[PDB]
């Protein structure tokens, strides 16, 4: 967000199942991010292919 | 009416640069009054007072002056901004704070926000070519 | 009574050339190195005996050594205003940088520079007569102003000891900081600004920052507006040398009321009133009113609260209208109220001090010319926490030994990171043994 | 004083050039003639480092060309600003190297290599003071790739002490140029990880994302391309060309961007772009640098730093602007994002300020951010090699000209282990223990 | 200080807010290039609520321009005054909308809202306090309603402390331009009365009423009906914009205008309007303006107000005038028609003043009249909506996109309970 | 001596904006700070050649208070007395005493503070606000309780603003009456009434102008405050403190309401054909066309009255006149008081603003009296008030902000219990 310097999610997609019902006007008035695993700890997986074997 | 400076140089500092000096970038001080209005060392008549939330057309023009100050020179620098070129260079030797190390105007310190160049001029879809 | 100041850095240079250019307003020198045929502004033929030496026939030349390795800031002194000022021989430059690496400053390249500096400030201290001491500047930051001015002072310590060394730091700000190495710079200096210097003067940037945002209404200010009252509180500490006064205090005064145990010198300056031209004159400024508006915590060059400590010993330099009387009417005010304390075996406290001589304006800057005023200098256990938030993200980097390699490389070894860090850890207790 | 010796290596090392001593030029006010026509004082002050005045009163570039067809050769001396280089720093060769990285490193390099050296030594004694080596190439090619890395590690066992910067375009992902690609890129990087001291990437397909998105050219020629690398390159070093408040030179930032010895792979923006419609009504301020600046798709890189913490950051301003504003944003930009951010290093940010900016524009920035989300380029490259090289595809071109399977097979084991090394330095805790 | 960020969305939208714009900078003394150029500082000191400083006296507007065509927007930067607007502003559809509630809605609105959204983010947090939001559209069309609706809905939802003024033009069968002017128009004001702050009616029965009784126009082009609802528009954000003794702003005036929060659907009115020939044989006193701000052929709604009560009403007056006159003016039109006013609200009017007129008049004024009688317009939309829907006409072109049936009938619930409400309190 | 003077909201700073002009015109101090002891209670001398105001204006929308920074008065007042927030309250009690106020208020007090610091003889503060407003109301009401906190011991005289019964200029002001009174009652000392209504009848009556605006209404109530702190400035034959009037009008801790009054109320043309003597002006200030608070005291008994004189005026007529308003049967008198009233005579006539409205009389006089037409004027406010919160009319914009309904029922009946007082003490 160029705006705030924070990172943001985009909004949903507003579904057409999902509309505005008769109060939800007043359920507004009452009403992050981070880098994804880069996993470097778990456990890398070894098929049993190795030269002994065969 | 701009300031002269006593230093001379090779070359002579940008029109719109030196279209617009203050008392303060003299060779010699006045030891004798430096409260004064020269040196904007009393009360500024014009310029706005600390707590004024109106709009000043400077805004972020002076980057280490005080409000008054800031408002007076950015004032000045609209008001004579008409002799000057069309697309001239938006800052100021004035706005810029005052340096201690360049107070005496020894060398050209403010001449590349006005350079002509052709830096980062991307082409126009008339003037493209692909270099045949 | 001559005080020689040396400075070391892109910090010290850039510092001490707002500190000059206010010394030679004072005395009525122009940026031509003498004083005007007519116009004498100045009292008293001896006053600025202090900083400049009369050379010959019309001539101030100051006693003053601008150091440093990059020819880059240096050289803009050369060309400055005072071209003419500064004589050569002071304004030492090297050839390549240290590079914000202490051990590249302190081992490598501080090496080839440090003896024609060394050999340099003893023609200065030689001209002298009555030599004070020396007042150094650098910023713990940079490897110049961290490395060489370590090493600068250590052979400073041998080749005279006694004559007292002040330090005017500048220490990286808790959160608004330019650097990343600079919570290694500023442990491996302190351990040895720590054994060397008789009185060092805390001061961190932003702490200034908010003074000229709040007070001087400057929006977006620079390093100019914080060099600018920088100067304004060294002016005020040596006041007593170079004009008269009802009660003057000298160097040595202060290393005596401000230095209870040895290793226990850093100090938390203030000044008052900071205050704009436009509500200078609306507002009166009394002698007990300034003094009151140079304790609070806004109001400090530092950014530590002295309410998490306890006072040791305050200092007070007064300047301009003051009467004795006054003096004594406020501080007996100040330690009625119950906001601050003092340790329990300081009953004394305070050390005033009074100057006849006004401060000076500086063209241009941003202060107004005021009646009377204050630099206060305390000495609080509330740097006790400086040091521990300084301390933690120095741990914090030391357990992967991030950025090491390139001290070693220089010649260090991994034993001066710790030998540095529990010494740290030490002064810690000793500004815990001391408050209880 | 400090010095910069200039190396162009193929095609694309070449046109770059060729910008890249277009706008230096201009930036320092000389003509397309050779002869000075500046306006400034200060433009010829630290033109040394990068110009040999030669007699007469004409400036020739510091620069030595090479590659392995006459060609490019040509093509640098015909257009505007290529009759400025000296024609005996024009090395090549004559057979080519036919974007073959054996041809480039062990048969022709072998042989023009020793003619560039001795060319190199001549350029690199002519100045007192060396400050660094920089070196514009690719990483495709085989002159640009083999025979740049088989320079790069003579000069390195020749001047061990000195800065390197190596300027590399990469392979890009999604559209590749060349079908060797990962065979060249995997050599190339194997020995860039040791020998190099510093390496800004750079691709084109990003460069063609900014043109097309934010620079919103309808058809960016290549020409805008290396005018946007020119740029950024200008800007990495101008800190050694103009005095600024505060300063920060090529050894100054390695020291603050690399903490550990192999982590030497950056990524680079520059601000402000923007279309000549938008910069009629957009104000220069530094909230409008810093928003555009740390945008991840202005980066000029194929990686996006969302899938990585930033390691360290640099950001280097040009023009004359608030330290406060720009400490401040950078305090804003890394509290809020905090969780992108490393955990063990306190203040990611390293920030310089110099005090001129590039002609035209009132005030710009540079960014250089060493992200751990650069193994993204890596493990893509790693996987086509291996892609291509277990069934030895194109492997004979190489194979019958010297090389065995086993260089292969090491140099993707050390791309391998580079990447594993990053996840380390991007998953690892301060704490220490939560990561098991 | 106090920031009013414009929002124009469709073709009305985007009509009304060229004239808009062109009324405030000439109001505010900067040329069609963008330079200011007035006489008195008086213009200068608030200008940031309108515009910001881009470079050298630059001032550029602060107004996002949305459509799902750029078919009005070309027009709109073709004209006079076109070089204000920064490019950026401006936000494209390729597709269209064609009055079809549901494509300005779910289906363009999909991929349209997230680049306004940023759009609007940016220009909302450049500036330091945010007043509100003020956004113009229609009740007809395609793209003014249903993308400007979710608009409301989206900016409700994270910005919502903050002000919010809707100026929509509803639609009559009189005056009837689309077919499907009730299924727009009810889905419209079913969103409206849950997420906007406070609704100016406007319509152009009332606008063409206006400009043949009053003006006496001979062709009232739709440029004159777009510069009144620019007149309005600017009468009311006057009391921020300039120095007065009594100020009034949008906060102030909501919360004097809305007794109950679903009761904010104002009727509006402009004066002094009279024709060339009759400015002759008038004055310009407070009692003339007073006595045709409360005429029912000048109000902007095809709702007579003496249908019903008056609950609230509001007056803004600009001029250097007496406050005096002023308030026992408003106090003896109150005291004369005891039956219009509503009992259990005593002084039904609020009042005030800003010192700073139109340029080249004398004395002007603004009326916000929260009446009940604007349940009559409601009703003439929700039967024309029963009559529709009970057999099923155009209802396919919804349906098949991806709306449901029972949005239809719920905003056929609120509107008719709402209405219902009105009738209690008259 | 010296008394400092807040000012709160749109009409405070208007009204003492017509003050600081009368005083800088009585004691010639020119509007740059400086003369070309006596005004020591108002002008601290700073430095050298410069007068700064004892004031503070503070509000929160800026507009007005930054049109004083633009204005003539740049160089008078401080740059830092001015305290203006950003946004408004919007005629809203509860935004203005729970969300802005706790921001604005700590600056405001602490800023005072070194006020009172500067002074060494504080007689009080007196307070400027009108309650029609959320501004003058809401945060009014949350610095007067933090003053009371804070000093305590010292007066705080009120001159508010009470909306007419009639004339108003707004809807919601009852709501924000009633929340105001709350803390009207036992945190301010001395609180004087000014409606408009009375003060608009005067300006066309006496005045005869038929065009009046907020200025002239704040002239003369300008001229009404200086009235009654002249006896602490110029020095007269039997003058009174700002003590004097919580000793001499409040007989009980909870009933100070005073009605104020003027005369005489003279234009330019109507002076050639009257003479003014102490006669007439201490009857028509009796009169109920020449107060400033719309009420009929024939319908109440007068508590206690206090009759500040000014110019050529030696005590024999004065105490002749007052003893023919004592004999007097229009108007009575309770019988829990015999002698109620209080006399202060001054020397120095009133002054006149060139281009103002009124002329140049050689003796005035400002009566401040007690009565139960107070107890008349809270029920006309008390019935419109049942009106609107019997149908919950308004209420939800103050829920919002953070209250609920027990500060509304809690606040009318605290109105029911001072009706109930003041029908006990007529008695
Ligand atoms: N107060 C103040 N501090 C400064 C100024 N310039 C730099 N600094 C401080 O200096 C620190 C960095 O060291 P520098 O002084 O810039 O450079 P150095 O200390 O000589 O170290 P090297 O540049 O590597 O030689 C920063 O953290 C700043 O806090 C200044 O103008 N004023
Ligand atoms: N006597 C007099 N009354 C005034 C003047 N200006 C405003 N008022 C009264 O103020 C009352 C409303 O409150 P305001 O002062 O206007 O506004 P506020 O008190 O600041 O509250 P906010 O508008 O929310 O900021 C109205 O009923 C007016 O009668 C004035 O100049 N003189
Ligand atoms: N930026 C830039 N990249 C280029 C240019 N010409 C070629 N390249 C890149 O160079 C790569 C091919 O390498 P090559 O030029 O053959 O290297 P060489 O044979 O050693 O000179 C491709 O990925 C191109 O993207 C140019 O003019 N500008
Ligand atoms: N006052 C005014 N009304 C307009 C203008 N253009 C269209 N309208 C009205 O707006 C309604 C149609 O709006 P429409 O163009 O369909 O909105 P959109 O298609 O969603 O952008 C009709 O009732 C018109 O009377 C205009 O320029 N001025
Ligand atoms: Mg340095
Ligand atoms: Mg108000």
């Amino acid at each position: 967000s160029k705006s705030t310097l924070s990172y943001k999610y985009p909004a949903g997609r507003p579904n057409p199942t999902g509309f505005l019902k008769k109060g939800d006007g007043e359920m507004i008035k009452t009403k992050k991010p981070s880098p994804p695993q880069a996993g470097a700890y778990k456990r890398r997986e070894n098929p049993p292919n190795t030269a002994f074997r065969r | 009416s701009p300031n002269s400076t006593g230093t001379v140089t090779q070359y002579n500092h940008p029109m719109f640069v030196s279209q617009r000096l203050t008392g303060n970038f003299t060779s010699q001080f006045e030891m004798n009054s430096l409260p004064s209005h020269k040196y904007e060392t009393l009360p500024i008549r014009s310029g706005h007072l600390p707590g004024y939330q109106g709009h000043v057309p400077g805004g972020v023009g002076a980057i280490a002056q005080r409000k008054p100050a800031a408002a007076m020179h950015t004032m000045t620098h609209l008001a004579t901004s008409g002799s000057l070129p069309k697309g001239s260079p938006q800052t100021d030797m004035s706005l810029v704070d005052l340096r201690p190390e360049q107070r005496s105007m020894a060398k050209v310190y403010m001449y590349a926000e006005g350079a002509k160049t052709s830096f980062l001029k991307f082409p126009t879809p008339k003037t493209f070519d692909h270099r045949n | 009574r001559e005080v020689i100041s040396i400075h070391i850095g892109q910090a010290g240079i850039q510092v001490g050339n707002a500190c000059w250019e206010l010394y030679c307003l004072e005395h009525g020198i122009q940026p031509d190195g003498q004083m005007p045929s007519d116009k004498t502004i100045g009292g008293g033929d001896d006053a600025f005996n202090t900083f400049f030496s009369e050379t010959g026939a019309g001539k101030h030349v100051p006693r003053c050594i601008f150091l440093d390795l990059e020819p880059t800031v240096v050289d803009e002194v050369r060309t400055g205003t005072y071209r003419q000022l500064f004589h050569p021989e002071q304004l030492i430059s090297g050839k390549e940088d240290a590079a914000n690496n202490f051990a590249r400053g302190h081992y490598t390249i501080g090496k080839e520079i440090v003896d024609l500096a060394l050999d340099r400030i003893r023609k200065l201290a030689d001209n002298c007569t009555g030599l004070q001491g020396f007042l150094v500047f650098n910023a713990v930051g940079g490897g110049t102003g961290s490395g060489l001015g370590s090493l600068l002072l250590e052979r400073l310590s041998v080749d005279y000891g006694k004559k007292s060394k002040l330090g005017f730091t500048v220490y990286p700000s808790p959160q608004v900081s330019t650097a990343v190495v600079e919570p290694y710079n500023s442990v491996l200096s302190t351990h040895s600004l720590l054994e060397h210097t008789d009185v060092a003067v805390m001061l961190d940037n932003e702490a200034i920052y908010d003074i000229c945002r709040r007070s001087l209404d400057i929006e977006r200010p620079t390093y100019t507006n914080l060099n600018r009252l920088i100067a304004q509180v060294i002016s005020s500490l040596t006041a007593s040398l170079r004009f008269d006064g009802a009660l003057n205090v000298d160097i040595t005064e202060f290393q005596t009321n401000l230095v209870p145990y040895p290793r226990i010198h850093f100090m938390l300056s203030s000044y008052a009133p900071i205050i704009s031209a436009e509500k200078a004159y609306h507002e009166q400024l009394s002698v007990a009113e300034i003094t009151n508006a140079a304790f609070e915590p806004a109001s400090m060059m530092v950014k530590c609260d002295p309410r998490h400590g306890k006072y040791m010993a305050c200092c007070l330099m007064y300047r301009g209208d003051v009467v004795p009387k006054d003096v004594n009417a406020s501080v007996a005010t100040i330690k009625t109220k119950r906001t601050i304390q003092f340790v329990d075996w300081c009953p004394t406290g305070f050390k005033c001090g009074i100057n006849y001589q006004p401060p000076t304006v500086v063209p241009g800057g941003d202060l107004a010319k005021v009646q009377r005023a204050v630099c206060m200098i305390s000495n609080s256990t509330a740097i006790g926490e400086i040091f521990s938030r300084l301390d933690h993200k120095f741990d914090l980097m030391y357990a992967k030994r991030a950025f090491v390699h390139w001290y070693v490389g220089e010649g260090m070894e991994e034993g001066e990171f710790s030998e540095a860090r529990e010494d740290l850890a030490a002064l810690e207790k000793d500004f815990e043994e001391v408050g209880a | 004083m400090r010095e910069i010796v200039h190396i162009q290596g193929g095609q694309c090392g070449n046109q770059i050039g060729a910008k890249f001593w277009e706008v230096v030029s201009d930036e320092h006010g000389i003509d397309p003639t050779g002869t000075y026509h500046g306006d400034s004082d200060l433009q010829l002050e630290r033109i040394n480092v990068y110009f040999n005045e030669a007699t007469g009163g004409r400036y020739v570039p510091r620069a030595i060309l090479m590659d392995l067809e006459p060609g490019t050769m040509d093509s640098v001396r015909s257009g505007p600003y290529g009759q400025i280089f000296r024609p005996d720093n024009f090395v090549f060769g004559q057979t080519g190297a036919g974007n073959n990285w054996a041809k480039g490193h062990y048969t022709e390099g072998a042989e023009l290599i020793d003619s560039v050296l001795d060319v190199v030594r001549k350029e690199a004694e002519s100045c007192d003071c060396l400050q660094g080596f920089q070196v514009c190439h690719s990483l495709g090619g085989g002159t640009g790739s083999g025979m740049g890395t088989l320079l790069i590690s003579k000069i390195r066992e020749e001047y061990p002490d000195r800065m390197m910067l190596t300027f590399s375009v990469v392979p890009s992902p999604k559209v590749s140029d060349t079908v060797v690609e990962p065979y060249n890129a995997t050599l190339s990087v194997h020995q860039l990880v040791e020998n190099a001291d510093e390496c800004m990437v750079l691709d084109n397909e990003a460069l063609y994302d900014i043109c097309f998105r934010t620079l919103k050219l309808t058809t960016p020629t290549f020409g805008d391309l290396n005018h946007l690398i020119s740029a950024v390159m200008s800007g990495i070093t101008c800190c050694l060309r103009f005095p600024g408040q505060l300063n920060a030179d090529l050894r100054k930032l390695a020291v603050n961007l690399i903490p550990f010895p192999r982590l030497h792979f950056f990524m680079v923006g520059f601000t402000p772009l923007t279309s000549r419609g938008s910069q009629q009504y957009r104000a220069l301020t530094v909230p409008e640098l810093t928003q555009q600046m740390w945008d991840a798709k202005n980066m000029m890189c194929a990686a996006d730093p969302r899938h990585g913490r930033y390691l360290t950051a640099s950001a280097l301003f040009r023009g004359r602007m608030s330290t406060k504003e720009v400490d401040e944003q950078m305090l804003n930009v890394q509290n809020k994002n905090s969780s992108y951010f490393v955990e063990w290093i306190p203040n990611n940010v390293k920030s310089s300020v110099c005090d001129i900016p590039p002609k035209g524009l009132k005030m710009s920035a540079t960014f250089i951010g060493n992200s751990t989300a650069i193994q993204e380029m890596f493990k893509r490259v790693s996987e086509q090699f291996t892609a291509m090289f277990r069934r030895k595809a194109f492997l004979h071109w190489y194979t019958g000209e010297g090389m065995d399977e086993m260089e292969f097979t090491e140099a993707e084991s050390n791309m391998n282990d580079l990447v594993s090394e990053y996840q380390q330095y991007q998953d690892a805790s301060a704490e220490e223990e939560g990561e098991f």
